[PDB]
């Protein structure tokens, strides 16, 4: 088994897998959707993470924090945190539908509405945690400047072979026509998995 | 489907974004024809919903309510007049075909449409077509919202609603036929081809079905048996389930990687240098040249970059834009499209531009005419990049070197680059922070040539820089990094 | 900047880059040189590690432990721990020369002799540590069963652009003729870098 | 350099490892010739240092002291006799050329050599050649030890001492000439080609220089203008600085990836299945077929696997070995080499075999003769894999299908596979833990064929399994997973 932990206070292309319109700016910000529209861009940490040890059937607990800054210029349109098998589990911050969802295999297991206006153009701190014991998956969103918060938790079952190894990262989608201009920035990111 | 159907020798099309039919007709005769432009991409000519908040945005034209040729650009007679007049001077017309959807499902029922047609979006009623609830994908879409929720699922992006737009059931022969009738009416009027809007949101096979129902082009201007030119808008930068290659069988596809990559290089970002453009084209992971429609910026992506950080080059960054457009027009890769825009007020509210929605120059909603100044520039806020000498002369350059192979590449290992096209043209760029002073092999016949970037060949002289190419094809070049246009281009027709 | 940490108690090919005769056995052991001779095999962690942050000139301290089992069947021949720039710094456990060296750019900065007989066919615990403050690079080798130990330390300067990002891993070399049969196993490995 | 120079129709060579010249001569006449074997790779025929601790190991033969044809395998006259007799029955001889080095620098000065020649390794004196201190790379090597310290540095692996062996200065014309004289003497005797030992440790250009000095083959047995066949030993599994491709210009190269990969598949390790062999060859990342010398195991890598964990298959795992060798012999990729070994006592001391050094069967150091039993097997501890029916018949199969394309592949999605070679041969394997019962298209003419794996075609009948192929080329196959040899092979010459 492999437990891994990393703390990124400023990004660099070197240890990342970038797909589509995903780049790292001179000041270390991971930028997605800046140059395109009606498409998806992704950025993953270069090393796969083990969520389930097939040898013991043991599933890992993980915790991750990241600060993002979404600018609507006004998921179908939004920023998603994803665990993609090397059956995807996604945490969607959908600005078009105005909802935050815990999605598994395209099925929204749980979702709460959110007012994008409370976080638009501002640094938002996100924490996603999964306790393999209680099987509780939780999402915390907060605007440290205004004190606003949004939370959503549910129980997800990751005790399946498909979740043995996954790539962890971000997926951002830009819409079409008037929804073509949303940009997404991730300033920092820390992740930790443990059996 | 891949052949542009332009007149003999014409190699580019220009997007006269939001122009009125009467102005395009005049432009064809007074400029595009004489200047060797191959064609014009026009805004959607079919009836659309009126959006009053914001006040008549450019994007309302991508929300159809019927196929009547009645919009802010003009009516059917004005449209026919334009097509006839342009064709007569050898300039083709390509229509922006919005066929994946109708208007927003949340649109108000009524007659707030550009031609007064009635529609009830809520009940999927478009009596002017006619389309009814059963002509849409509502029951086929797999999502709970009825909208696209994940771009990693092809079924969602093609069968569900794109940003709330009512999604047409393109597998039905009735729908296919209604669209085919619309496109065939345009073909018969004299249109040479179509830009298929939102192609990523339709199945390649469905588009193919419609295309197979199209007539050959009007023999009044086209040879018998000519098929319409087809270019599909598909944004594929590599980060998703749908790939541009899925559409190669229907015609050309927009290569969005082109402008994004070129912009990064010309700006010298992310460690990119112009010397890397040596293997530009398929070498950079682009689609096959014969399947590509290329451009530096398009009507959509030229917006939303007020806050910086975007590599896309537009008229807002004139100097760098001219260099990028010049390189594109000189390089053999793809079929080129030139952008022609209108300027809008870039105003910020809390760090984001709020005027990306603004429509064309207008007087209480009525589009302003394009006025031509004595210096050949445009008034009424139309920027007319296609009229800039540097761009105008480079589209001519492309016509002149048409067919000639990429040859005689040179670079200084940094940002000074040069290359020719057979023995008909040569171009040199200085994107370094220092002077360019070198003697290069141009591959051209000895003689004196007028640089078409700084001037023109008028009569027996050049109005700008003159380049002297010796008998061995070599020529001395001196380009200051402080020059307004840090690049020089010469061709067989600028020779004295 | 990126700090990263990982603990592998049993290997898996998934998060590794294997080159040459390097495989992971059914029981989770990283095996090198089992099927070949007179060649080099390598195994690196899939994600590059940042040793020097160009933005601040700051160089990271790192610590790593691994347990190996070398079987001579009786570096030129041996197992080496390497930091390869994405100018290589290597810790060589040379069984042919019977020496342990701290090598940088092929130059042995420091080396001590070792009796391979004291560790042959037995699990050996290795610890390599680098303190960027004191610039001291140390190597500790010990046979937990017999109590034997070998240590070597020196000062290495990693304050160079080339060391910004590196791949961390193992490199094993098998010799020719009578030296064709040495096998190398790595049972576990933990690594941690910090600025 | 790539053509084996075998007689018409012969497609494999066998390594008669450590055999005496007199025994090889007899084997050529009584077996190899009649059975269609193309040639024999012999152990180094030149004088070597005597190692008494351990007692006469196989590896002492890779430590030259002179180029006199005098070793434990025999003397010059016996060697000449062997080459003549083998050539007369159409079996070629390929010499293992040890030219990168002489003996160990730590060897004792003296006359403890196979032919009594004197040498002083310490002072780099080899008067029987002669070579002196200046004929070695001592001053060129960049390491402090004078030995190879890193395989990631080409200069170290080529110019420094390989495991303490005195490294010859191959760039010097004198050294090149001494080696060329040695090789030319062999060519004139009638040798068809050479295995270049330790090629990774010599510069491709240096080897090339020596090769250019070689004579054409002896016209008594070879057509005028024939160049010697060359296969270089280079171990490149992909984890290092030197690549096999660097040697393609000198002749063939040993493809070590072949046996390692095949072994993993046949053993069904690491999730590998035989069905994956569909694109075996270049598809698996191997070198070009026309540059490859392939084999399942060689004299070196067949050792050291007593403790398990190694994928390499050898005579020790007879059942799986026969399947692997059969697949190799049937597949069109590369030029094939069959191994022929002697058995040694696999004894462990603390978890490691201590007898990997043991030399050939012997009586106080004198190599034992190869005795042939009535059942065509060998005695005196020579295993004689080349005499196993299954291997013998597959080398015949390869001759029969020579030139025919890979065709009619079939697989059950697991470990049951089948394929043919044009219309001359077909082979089917069952490596699954269940019965194989299917009717397959063999591509062969209708008729009854003798399975050459379980028996032979003797007179008017088969001694083993019979396969009945219908007029349409299809045939019923039934192979139990409990069969001694879980595979069947038929060809044009086993037809009744
Ligand atoms: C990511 O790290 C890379 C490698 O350290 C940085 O690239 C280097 O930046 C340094 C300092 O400016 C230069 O001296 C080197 O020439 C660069 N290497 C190359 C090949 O460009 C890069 O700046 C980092 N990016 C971010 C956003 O921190
Ligand atoms: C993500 O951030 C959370 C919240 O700060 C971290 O949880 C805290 O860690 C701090 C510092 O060690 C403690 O003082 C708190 O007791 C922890 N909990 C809370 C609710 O504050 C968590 O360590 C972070 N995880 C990762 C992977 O960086
Ligand atoms: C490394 O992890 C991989 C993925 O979990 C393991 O491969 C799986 O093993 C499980 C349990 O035996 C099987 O159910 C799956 O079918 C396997 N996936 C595949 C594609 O084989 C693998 O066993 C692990 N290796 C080690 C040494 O732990
Ligand atoms: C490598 O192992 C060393 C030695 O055990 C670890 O250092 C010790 O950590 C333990 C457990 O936290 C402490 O009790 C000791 O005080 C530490 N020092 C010593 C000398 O024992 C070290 O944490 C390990 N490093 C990694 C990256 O796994
Ligand atoms: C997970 O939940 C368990 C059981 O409630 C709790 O005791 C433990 O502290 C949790 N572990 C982590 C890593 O969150
Ligand atoms: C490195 O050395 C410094 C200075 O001697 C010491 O204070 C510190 O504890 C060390 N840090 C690490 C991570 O070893
Ligand atoms: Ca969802
Ligand atoms: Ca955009
Ligand atoms: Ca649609
Ligand atoms: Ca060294
Ligand atoms: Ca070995
Ligand atoms: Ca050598
Ligand atoms: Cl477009
Ligand atoms: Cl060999």
């Amino acid at each position: 088994a492999t437990e891994t932990s990393f703390i990124i206070d400023a990004f660099n292309k070197t240890n990342l897998i970038l797909q589509g319109d995903a780049t790292v700016s001179s000041n270390g910000n991971l930028q997605l959707s800046y140059n395109s529209y009606d498409s998806m861009s992704r950025a993953f940490y270069s090393a796969p993470i083990q969520i389930r040890d097939s040898t013991t059937g043991n599933v890992a607990s993980f915790d991750t924090n990241f600060t993002m800054n979404i600018r609507t210029h006004r998921s179908a349109v939004g920023l998603d945190f994803v665990l993609v098998p090397v059956d995807t589990v996604t945490v969607e911050f959908d600005t078009f539908l105005s909802r935050i969802s815990i999605d598994v295999n395209n099925n929204d297991i749980k979702s709460v509405p959110w007012d994008v206006h409370d976080y638009d153009g501002q640094n938002a701190e996100v924490r996603i945690t999964y306790n393999s014991s209680t099987k509780v998956f939780s999402v915390s969103l907060s605007n440290p400047s205004t004190g606003k918060s949004n939370n959503v938790s549910t129980t997800v079952e990751l005790e399946k072979e498909v979740y043995d190894w996954v790539s962890v990262g971000f997926s951002a989608t830009s819409g079409a026509y008037q929804w073509s201009y949303e940009t997404h920035d991730v300033l920092s990111w820390s992740f930790s998995s443990k059996f | 489907q891949y052949a542009p159907q332009t007149q003999s020798g014409r190699t580019s099309i220009v997007h006269l974004f939001e122009w009125r039919w009467v102005d395009i007709a005049l432009e064809c005769e007074r400029y595009l024809g004489p200047k060797g432009f191959g064609g014009v991409q026009v805004s959607p000519p079919n009836e659309n919903v009126v959006v009053t908040n914001p006040s008549r945005p450019w994007w309302e034209r991508y929300q159809p309510v019927s196929y009547k040729l009645c919009t802010r650009s003009g009516n059917e007679n004005e449209f026919r007049d334009m097509v006839t007049r342009c064709n007569n001077v050898g300039v083709r017309i390509y229509v922006d075909a919005v066929i994946n959807h109708m208007c927003g499902s949340g649109a108000a029922a009524g007659t707030g449409t550009t031609c007064g047609s009635y529609c009830n979006p809520g009940s999927r009623e478009f009596p002017a077509v006619p389309y009814s609830a059963w002509d849409f994908n509502d029951g086929k879409c797999k999502t709970a919202s009825g909208g696209i929720e994940s771009y990693n699922d092809p079924y969602q992006v093609r069968d569900c609603q794109l940003v709330g737009l009512l999604d047409l059931a393109l597998e039905k022969d009735y729908v296919r036929s209604m669209i085919a009738d619309y496109l065939n009416k345009l073909i018969d009027i004299g249109v040479a081809g179509f830009r298929i809007d939102a192609s990523k949101h339709m199945w390649p096979g469905d588009i193919k079905a419609v295309l197979d129902k199209l007539h050959n082009l009007n023999t009044n201007w086209f040879p018998a048996g000519s098929r319409p030119f087809i270019f599909q808008e598909v944004i594929d930068l590599g980060g998703e389930a749908i790939q541009s290659s899925e559409y190669f069988g229907n015609g050309r596809v927009t290569e969005f990687k082109y402008g994004a990559k070129l912009g990064t290089v010309v700006r010298k970002w992310s460690g990119e240098k112009m010397s890397y453009l040596k293997n530009w084209g398929e070498g950079w992971g682009f689609m096959p040249s014969d399947r590509a429609l290329v451009f530096v910026d398009n009507h959509d992506n030229q917006r939303g970059h007020g806050a910086g950080g975007a590599s896309i080059l537009t008229f807002w960054d004139a100097r760098l834009y001219k260099v990028a457009v010049g390189f594109m027009l000189a390089h053999p890769y793809g079929f080129t499209r030139v952008m022609s825009s209108y300027r809008w007020a870039r105003n910020f509210v809390n760090g984001e531009d709020v005027n990306d929605w603004i429509g064309p120059p207008n007087n209480n909603g009525v589009i302003k005419e394009v006025t031509i100044n004595a210096d050949t520039t445009c008034g009424n806020d139309w920027v007319c990049e296609h009229r800039w000498r540097e761009i105008r002369n480079m589209v001519w350059f492309r016509n002149v070197v048409d067919g000639q192979p990429f040859a005689n590449w040179w670079d200084n290992g940094s940002n000074q680059v040069a290359f020719g096209r057979g023995n008909r043209g040569f171009i040199v760029f200085n994107n370094d922070d220092w002077q360019l002073s070198s003697t290069l092999q141009t591959g051209l016949p000895g003689g004196t040539y007028c640089d078409v970037i700084s001037g023109d060949k008028v009569g027996n002289s050049c109005t700008g820089i003159k380049v002297y190419v010796s008998s061995d094809g070599t020529a001395q070049f001196s380009i200051s990094n402080s020059a307004e246009d840090p690049f020089i281009a010469i061709h067989a027709e600028s020779k004295l």
